[PDB]
């Protein structure tokens, strides 16, 4: 070469701002049966990092992911309406849900993204599973198609851009020709602002909650009554368990899972609710005696 | 011309029920607006036309939009009532001109006025200094309010003209029956060179 | 990706020290080749298994890692030598700074006139602790 | 309202994040400014569940109060844009980024009311500082007064809080694994509630004290109503039935201990039996530690 | 690295991939050339500091200032030389993906073992503005 040759190598990452993610989850779970889709608005820094700052849905038809209610006039109209708010943003990608199963791209899925590849060259297709994502990590990947033609022509070991890694499996269905023929795995990050963090952190307005109140003292004796009688019932069975365990080997006390009502587990289960209650039950009365003295 | 942001200021007042112009000054006001909007959507192919009122607490009935058809359809339902104000109206007009698609449009207010103005000239020529800062053009159409009024608006439109005679001009409409003065005194051919 | 940090960690731990008090060096060396012949170990592991051998034999069994001088002093080229090699936090070609903590510790007899002597050293011990690889 | 058609306004976290994102959209040199959006939501009882919101171009003079602009046409376009994406999303109110109320607000409340009666304000903060929730909800009602002054559009406070869905829950969950709050167990959690509660009463009372001190001197015309209510406060304080109350409160405590005693005792016995189990497992592990 | 130890003849060995005698073709082998030259002449830079300063001063490709910063920082390593510290400082005030990574590292190398308390309050402040996983 007398001049540089085409290049691609890149550890592509997506920042999804704490705002966006919540909208993708919510709106995406709206359509468990018929998955929704949405445009992704934000900026595009250097060339290693997509910055999705915000998203907004698109309408649909009533069968699935049609692109006859993915009107060019919808996204046109909206883009102008968000310029007049104060968002000089452009389309960077398109996300949808594949609820209930693995974060992969289907034939129509692939094909669709191909259109966002002609219209624009920088497109990440981001995937959210509002069902499985529940509680914990939040299953959410990202994918970008890869030129299958160039792969056939000898650039098959030349679709390796320099990404980091962490391995997947259940989507090896279409990821064995996905990761290794049709698309690949981008990696996801977040940006935990301190203002958003001090905002969400709020979940209780207590200046009228506990400590300025306390349950009804006839509602509270009817509670103790019940528990401290259940104590008796469990107690008896507890003696009957302490005679048994002595005369048996731990394999038979191991598989003892018929009527869990007998053992310690329920005297602990109780005492920690009872106590709790009551202690504090306890302090609440005293504290108010001085506070509103 | 260049693409511009036009703001039609129409007035509500008991004075807008005078037979001294075309049947009733109400109806006649409507026709005049209908021509000045249409005539500034053919000068440029694109041009945003507004429509606020100048009475009570000055209000917006339509924001900047290119459809003359909305400007004519809200305008049907006004009513002659209240006492106009010039201050409140102007100042809401800026806030309406800032918000627009595209920042290459020019700021032009087409203002129709029609009842004695009760603000002193000292405050009006402070607002005209703030408009001089904000590069706002303003045409004032005296559809009435020239014999029942000594024009403070003269010192208003000369506070905007340091040297430019198009920067701001106060257009008059003779108070007779004058059918033919509300059509030629239009701001697209009274106080500028263009007439398209 | 923990394996990538425990193969290279071993091959740094052991560069031309052989069977002196750590006989494990034939056990780990085997293991550096165990996972090059395999097509069942991840690329992000293989990359750390190639260097496991590549630094071991570094310099022809002559250079070693030692951040301070045997005189006694922490010389800076070595500190940076293993500080910007270990670092792949985001950049992959940072794998040459390991030539600046490489030192060929050898007695370099220099004659009174800054020229080359001929003179040798008695063995106070057998050639097994002397060592140096065996090409096979 | 007197109507039982409003009471618990419940705002989901993504709204909070949405207004806090809107406050930095405008945020160039137009910051230090009230910014306003419309609240989309659903509701069917004493609730106004807020879910979605989107900024509306809004301006406001910084010394006048009749010079405010709000692109209601923009609303009648977007409102339909979002309806076309989710049915069941009427306009249940509109939010105003604080820091507190402005005289101008009532005006706005009637240019938003041309859509939905019952519209509410939801003052959200752009600065974490309060220890209660940054979400106060007001309604535009009107009333008559005993003094004989003309009817007015005031603003009346209704209780507020934030809730969630599974989606919302999970996203927030995910965003607070840095600031862990789950290491803290039950018992201590509620002691926290009872100290953090005094942290509220303290500053509320403090605010009333600054107000009373404000009218007494450094004059600020008296509003008989405030002082009225402020009398009911000092009649309601628990006092006049002192001796009897004492003799009873002591008794109910006595009970409370009786049951704590029992609780801690059982707890002890059970833990001790646990210890016996450890010792015996240790002996039988010592027979294995020998052998070969 | 393989030819660390060649001094007056290293410019010639690397003259068949270094710029001028070699085409602008693949700026990768030009940037890599400069980086290599900083590896050969690491801590002893004499005429080579000037050579690399003329290679960075007239540079117009991003890859050349990448590998180039990596060579130049090594040749002037442990030194002060306020000229090269400010050239490499301009690389960082230019905000370009792969030029600012290598340039940042190279400026930490130019002032190695010293750092003026002014250069710190320079670099940390510039780290508050910037945005990147490589330059930052």
């Amino acid at each position: 070469p007398p001049t540089d040759a085409p290049a691609v190598d890149t550890a592509e990452q997506v920042y999804i701002s704490s705002l966006a993610l919540l909208k993708m989850l919510k709106h995406g779970r709206a359509g468990v049966p018929m998955e929704v889709m949405g445009l992704m608005l934000g900026e595009f820094v250097d060339d290693y990092t997509v910055r999705v700052i915000d998203v907004f849905a698109m309408p649909q038809s009533g069968t699935g992911v049609s692109v006859e209610a993915v009107d060019p006039v919808f996204q046109a109209k909206m883009l102008d309406m968000l310029k007049q708010t104060g968002r000089p943003e452009m389309v960077v990608g398109w996300y949808h849900s594949h609820p209930g199963f693995g974060c992969w791209l289907s034939g129509v899925d692939i094909n669709t993204q191909q259109s966002f590849e002609a219209l624009s060259e920088r497109a990440v297709a981001v995937v959210v599973d509002p069902i499985q994502s529940v509680k914990g990590k939040v299953v959410i990947d990202a994918f970008r198609l890869i030129n299958a033609n160039m792969m056939v022509l000898g650039h098959e070991p030349r679709q390796t851009t320099s990404n980091l890694g962490h391995l997947n499996k259940p989507s090896i269905q279409a990821l064995i020709h996905g990761l290794n023929r049709h698309y690949y795995s981008i990696t996801i990050n977040y940006r935990k602002n301190e203002l958003e963090q001090k905002m969400l952190l709020n979940l209780h307005k207590k200046s009228w909650m506990e400590g300025l109140t306390l349950q009804d003292y006839s509602e509270h004796c009817k509670h103790n009554e019940s528990v401290v009688k259940e104590m008796l019932e469990l107690a008896k069975n507890y003696n009957k368990a302490v005679e048994e365990e002595d005369k048996m080997t731990p394999e038979q006390l191991a598989i003892k899972n018929v009527g869990k009502q007998d053992p310690k587990r329920h005297l602990e289960e109780h005492v920690d609710v009872l106590m709790t209650s009551n202690i504090v039950q306890c302090l609440a009365a005293m504290l108010d005696t001085v506070v509103f003295k | 011309m260049v693409l511009e942001s036009t703001m039609v200021c129409v007035d509500n007042s008991e004075y807008m029920r005078n037979g001294d112009f075309l049947p009733t000054r109400l109806q006649a006001q409507q026709d005049a607006v209908n021509i000045v909007c249409h005539s500034k959507t053919r000068s440029n192919p694109e041009n945003n036309v507004g429509l606020i009122t100048l009475a009570n607490d000055c209000e917006v009935l339509t924001t900047l939009t290119p459809d003359t058809g909305r400007i004519l359809s809200k305008l049907h339902t006004v009513q002659p009532k209240g006492k106009i104000t010039f201050c409140t109206g102007i100042r809401v007009a800026h806030l309406a001109l800032k918000h627009r698609q595209g920042k290459n449009h020019k700021m032009r207010i087409i203002a129709f006025v029609g009842s004695p103005v009760e603000d002193n000239e000292k405050d009006l020529v402070k607002l005209a200094k703030r408009l001089k800062k904000e590069k706002v053009n303003v045409d004032i159409i005296n559809f009435g309010e020239e014999e029942v009024n000594t024009e403070k608006l003269t010192a208003f439109v000369n506070t905007l003209n340091g040297k430019d005679g198009t920067g701001s001009h106060l257009v008059t409409v003779p108070p007779g029956p004058s059918l033919a003065d509300a059509l030629i005194s239009s701001p697209i051919l009274a106080g500028e060179g263009g007439a398209m | 990706y923990v394996r990538q940090g425990a193969l290279i960690a071993s091959a740094l731990i052991m560069i031309q020290q052989t069977e002196i008090t750590c006989p494990k060096v034939n056990q780990f060396r085997q293991l550096y080749s165990k996972v090059i012949n395999d097509k069942h170990d991840d690329v992000m592991a293989k990359f750390g298994a190639i260097l496991a051998q590549g630094i071991l034999d570094a310099g022809g069994h002559n250079v070693t890692i030692s951040l301070q001088s045997r005189t006694g002093h922490t010389h800076m080229p070595s500190v940076v030598g293993v500080l910007v090699f270990t670092q792949f936090w985001f950049w992959f070609p940072l794998s040459h700074f390991l030539s600046l903590a490489y030192t060929p510790t050898c007695v370099i007899g220099l004659n009174k006139d800054l020229k080359m002597p001929k003179v040798q050293y008695k063995s106070n011990c057998k050639p097994s602790t002397f060592a140096y690889p065996a090409p096979l | 309202m007197p109507e039982l058609a409003v009471q618990k306004v419940v705002v989901h976290p993504l709204v909070l994040l949405s207004v806090v994102d809107h406050f930095n959209r405008i945020g160039k040199v137009g910051n230090q400014k009230r910014v306003v959006g419309v609240l989309l939501g659903s509701w069917q009882k004493k609730v106004l569940d807020v879910s979605n919101s989107f900024a509306v171009p809004f301006d406001e003079d910084d010394k006048d109060d009749s010079v405010w602009f709000l692109d209601h046409d923009y609303l009648e376009n977007m409102y339909g844009m979002f309806k076309k994406v989710n049915a069941r999303e009427r306009i249940v109110g509109w939010y105003h980024t604080g820091p507190k109320l402005h005289k101008n607000d009532i005006a706005i409340n009637e240019l938003m009311k041309r859509y939905c009666p019952n519209s509410v304000l939801v003052i959200i903060d752009v600065k974490p500082k309060d220890l209660g929730l940054p979400t106060e909800a007001y309604i535009s009602v009107e009333e008559v007064h005993d003094d004989g002054t003309p009817t007015s559009k005031t603003f009346e406070h209704v209780t507020s809080e934030i809730g969630a869905e599974e989606a919302e829950e999970v996203g927030v969950e995910h965003l607070l694994r840095d600031i862990k709050d789950t290491t803290v167990g039950t018992l201590s959690q509620r002691i926290t509630n009872q100290v953090h509660g005094l942290k509220g009463l303290n500053s509320k009372l403090l605010d009333i004290r600054s107000y009373l001190e404000k009218v007494a001197t450094g004059k600020l015309p008296i509003n008989h109503q405030i002082i009225y209510q402020l009398q009911d406060v000092f009649n309601l304080l628990p006092d006049v039935s002192l001796q009897e109350f004492v003799k009873a409160f002591y008794l109910k405590t006595n009970d409370q201990m009786v049951v704590v005693y029992l609780a801690s005792l059982i707890r002890s016995v059970v833990a001790l039996h646990n210890l016996i189990n450890n010792k015996i497992a240790n002996r039988d592990a010592e027979k294995k530690e020998g052998q070969e | 690295v393989i030819h660390k130890g060649h001094e007056k003849e290293a410019l010639q060995l690397m003259a068949t991939y270094l710029p001028k005698d070699t085409s602008p073709g693949s700026a990768y082998q030009e940037g890599g050339g400069l980086y290599a030259l900083g590896l050969i002449h690491a801590n002893h830079g004499g005429d080579i500091i000037d050579y690399l300063l003329n290679q960075l001063k007239n540079a117009s490709n991003d890859i050349v200032r990448h590998g180039g910063s990596l060579g130049l920082g090594l040749a002037a390593m442990g030194t002060a030389r306020q000229d090269v510290y400010d050239l490499l400082k301009t690389n960082l005030y230019q905000d370009d993906a792969v030029t600012g990574e290598a340039a940042g590292l190279a400026l930490g190398l130019v002032m190695l073992g010293s750092k003026n308390a002014q250069a710190i309050e320079d670099m940390v402040g510039y780290a508050q503005e910037t945005q990147h996983e490589k330059i930052l």
